[PDB]
């Protein structure tokens, strides 16, 4: 039996969630196919997803974006997890129910991230607002909230600069971003999107650890689902952390964003 | 914690043996789990496994202090040598223009390379260089590389989204060839190895401009995908080498054993940061010696191990001069020995066939001889004495005039000294025996005196 054992150990091994993690779930499973004695593969894999269930049912919560004007959320994450393209698929998904929705272009730093989201504010018929490479993010995200708020604007997406969690200063700098956006709204920002990349391995936690410990992330976007990558870190992610999924991006199309489902994960993560 | 740990497992499991496979086991699984939270493929893995179990099998462990340290050592060693060498570069030699080919996933950076590697040929190799954009997807890329390459000060080649790739590259590649730029760097989109029309895309490219440099961009901090993401690409294209980026992070960076391993190609660069100027070449021993974080521990072995190396290099250095042969060092100690044990008198009595012979008051006056040999002796560097036949004219001088002495009574010692060289060069050859009794009294006739 000890071959079903490398053999489950080397599933969740390639699937990057981690040894702490598999240690738990085999642990567990473990004591409950010894508790309820089952004699097939089956009952194995229903235990599995229904032990893996529990650990992604805390985090199943949907966004809710109705009830503030605007009802502002902030993009934040490491570099190239594909921020940016989750903004211009929310764009379209947030104008499909009546939603009315305004960009705001955060990155000053990398180059053409402005005329990226300009792009993808066209492809919306949607009004972005951006000053140009090299201005302070945290004045452009403020005027755009009191925009928002005399445009009557529903829904307002703030990018942010692609930055590494081991970096001090650009966390301070988040910080700073967040205060300024303290002062027109007391609650603002309402969400806080960490993106994540698919194929990112256990570095995963300590990127969604110093985020949480920094802006305090009401929420993770896991993009990227549509390569080999399952993405197995958020199981882990959500162990620690405790933080919601509001969605997966299918790919690069402004179509492909779909709402987070566990049941679909889970099929998705064995196939 | 990988000293920790592989210390406390070859101190509990077994005493002070000489290391064998059954004590390697925990070793192994520690090392194996260290490896699974570094974001290594596992194949890579156990293949790496393999590797340290036929180096555990022969341990010469035994002789050291610490084993832990010793077999840190031993993989440390196997981990650079897997990441291959140091001084990688493109081949810049190449009949010009040189075409650089960029592959990987989305959001690699394969871009921000571009202008990297730009920046870096221009500015460094003093090559004129031209980066076009291959991508029609991504939008505002080609204004992004186009803003790189401004920022740079590298000519761009115009791209639009309504254009193809091929004949981008193919427009690309002939300007390139027109105007004699001496490299063509090619950004192109960022693909998966599940989409089928962007790999034959870049394999249509990579037929059509036939680069001499094929780059590989991945990220550092990805995971077990490392390895299919590795051998697609690799399969799909004939790698010349590859990119790894945003290496500044927290991340472990085991992709890079991954990639290394499966692919086979070499890393050519390591992305320092997200500025353009910022690029640094890729060094095996640094990117094999972290994966971890300690104190206190690694310096006071450090230290030990420095002066046990300095202590059996001096040891073994002050050995190696002494066994080269005979030399005035010897001489001078059997010199001084002499002068202290002189046994002229004793000595005319302790010989009997050759005071037959040669006179009985030939014997000359061992104190002031070998007074005169040793403080001549004294006037000569260290250099001179274990080294003899550096010895000239000017030197003879020097030592003449430090004595008080003559040159020809310098010229007199070399040449005693010679003697006594041969002579005992003849006793190191053959027996003290056969030496001894092949010692001759020369008579010139059976005349005495003669
Ligand atoms: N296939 C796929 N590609 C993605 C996804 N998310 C982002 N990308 C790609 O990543 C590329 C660059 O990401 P970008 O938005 O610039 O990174 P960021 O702005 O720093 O967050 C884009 O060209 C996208 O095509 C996804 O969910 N699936
Ligand atoms: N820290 C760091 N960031 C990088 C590096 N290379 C790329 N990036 C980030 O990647 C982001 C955009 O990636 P991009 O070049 O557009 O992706 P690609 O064009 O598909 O290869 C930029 O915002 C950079 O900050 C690197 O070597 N170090
Ligand atoms: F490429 Al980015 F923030 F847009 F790192
Ligand atoms: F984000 Al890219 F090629 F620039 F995938
Ligand atoms: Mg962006
Ligand atoms: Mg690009």
């Amino acid at each position: 039996d000890d071959d079903l054992f490398e053999e489950l150990e080397e599933q969740l091994l390639i699937a990057d969630v981690g040894v702490e993690t598999t240690r738990k779930i085999i642990t567990n499973l473990t004591e409950g196919a010894s508790r309820k004695q089952l004699r097939d593969a089956e009952a194995l894999y229903g235990l599995l997803k229904e032990e893996m269930g529990e650990i992604l049912a805390k985090v199943d919560e949907p966004l809710n974006v109705e009830g503030k004007a605007p009802f502002v959320i902030l993009m934040v994450g490491v570099n190239g997890v594909g921020k940016t393209t989750t903004i211009g698929k929310l764009a379209r998904q947030f104008e499909q129910q009546g939603k009315s929705v305004m960009l705001a272009a955060g990155d000053t730093f990398r180059a053409a991230a402005v005329e990226q989201l300009q792009v993808w504010g066209q492809r919306n018929n949607i009004p972005v607002i951006a000053q140009h490479t090299g201005a302070d993010s945290a004045s452009v995200i403020f005027d755009a909230i009191q925009a928002a708020k005399a445009r009557n604007i529903d829904v307002l997406i703030a990018d942010t600069a692609g930055r590494l969690q081991n970096k001090s200063h650009l966390m301070e700098e988040l910080k700073k971003i967040v205060r300024v956006m303290k002062k027109l709204d007391v609650e603002a920002p309402h969400e806080v999107m960490l993106t994540i990349d698919a194929s990112t391995g256990q570095n995963a936690v300590s990127q969604a650890k110093l985020f949480h410990e920094a802006v305090g992330l009401t929420g993770i976007t896991l993009t990227k689902l549509d390569g080999t990558a399952k993405g197995g870190v958020i199981f882990s992610v959500a162990d620690q952390f405790g933080i919601p999924i509001r969605y997966i991006g299918v790919g690069e199309r402004i179509e492909d964003l779909r709402p987070f489902k566990a049941d679909d994960f889970i099929e998705a993560l064995f196939a | 914690n990988l000293t920790d740990r592989l210390s406390r497992t070859l101190r509990n499991i077994s005493g002070r043996g000489r290391l064998t496979e059954d004590n390697v086991k925990d070793t192994l699984r520690e090392v194996r789990m260290a490896l699974l939270e570094a974001d290594v493929a596992l194949p890579v893995v156990r293949e790496f496994i393999n590797r340290v179990k036929e180096k555990a099998v022969g341990h010469e462990v035994n002789k050291s202090l610490t084993p832990g340290q010793e077999f840190v050592k031993i993989v440390r060693n196997e981990l650079v040598a897997a990441m291959g060498e140091e001084n990688q570069t493109l081949n810049l030699a190449a009949q010009p223009p040189a075409v650089v080919l960029m592959a990987g996933l989305q959001g690699a950076g394969k871009t921000t390379s571009v202008g990297k590697l730009g920046k870096f040929l221009r500015e460094k190799h003093k090559k004129k260089v031209l980066v076009v954009s291959a991508d029609v997807y991504r939008p505002a890329a080609i204004k992004q590389l186009e803003t790189l390459a401004e920022q740079v000060g590298v000519d761009f080649f115009p791209s639009d989204v309504g254009q193809k790739p091929v004949d981008i590259v193919n427009a690309a590649l002939k300007e390139a060839k027109l105007k004699f730029y001496d490299v063509l760097l090619v950004d192109t989109a960022g693909r998966l190895h599940v989409d089928e029309a962007m790999m034959d895309e870049i394999k249509q490219v990579h037929a059509s401009i036939n680069p001499v440099e094929t780059l590989f961009v991945v990220d550092a901090m990805t995971g077990q995908d490392a390895a299919n993401t590795a051998k697609a690409f690799n399969e799909a294209l004939p790698l010349t080498g590859v990119v790894l980026t945003k290496v500044d992070g927290d991340a472990r960076g085991g992709a890079a054993l991954s990639i290394r391993h499966i692919t086979g190609k070499p890393i050519k660069f390591l992305g320092v940061g997200e500025k353009t100027e910022a690029l640094e070449p890729f060094h095996p021993d640094r990117i094999a010696s972290r994966i971890l974080g300690m104190g206190d521990v690694l310096s006071l072995i450090e230290d030990i191990e420095s002066k046990v190396d300095r202590a059996q290099a001096e040891k073994l250095a002050s050995k190696l001069k002494k066994g080269d042969g005979f030399d005035l060092n010897d001489f001078l100690e059997q010199l001084r020995q002499m002068k202290n044990m002189g046994g002229x008198x004793x000595x005319x009595x302790x010989x009997x066939x050759x005071x037959x012979x040669x006179x009985x008051x030939x014997x000359x006056x061992d104190d002031k001889v070998l007074v005169r040999m040793e403080a001549i002796i004294n006037s000569m560097t260290m250099k001179e004495r274990a080294k003899p036949e550096i010895i000239k004219g000017s030197r003879k001088r020097r030592i003449a005039a430090g004595c008080g002495m003559q040159v020809q009574d310098v010229n007199r010692l070399l040449k005693q000294f010679d003697d006594m060289q041969r002579m005992m060069k003849k006793m190191k050859k053959g027996g003290x025996x056969x030496x001894x009794x092949x010692x001759x009294x020369x008579x010139x006739x059976x005349x005495x005196x003669x």
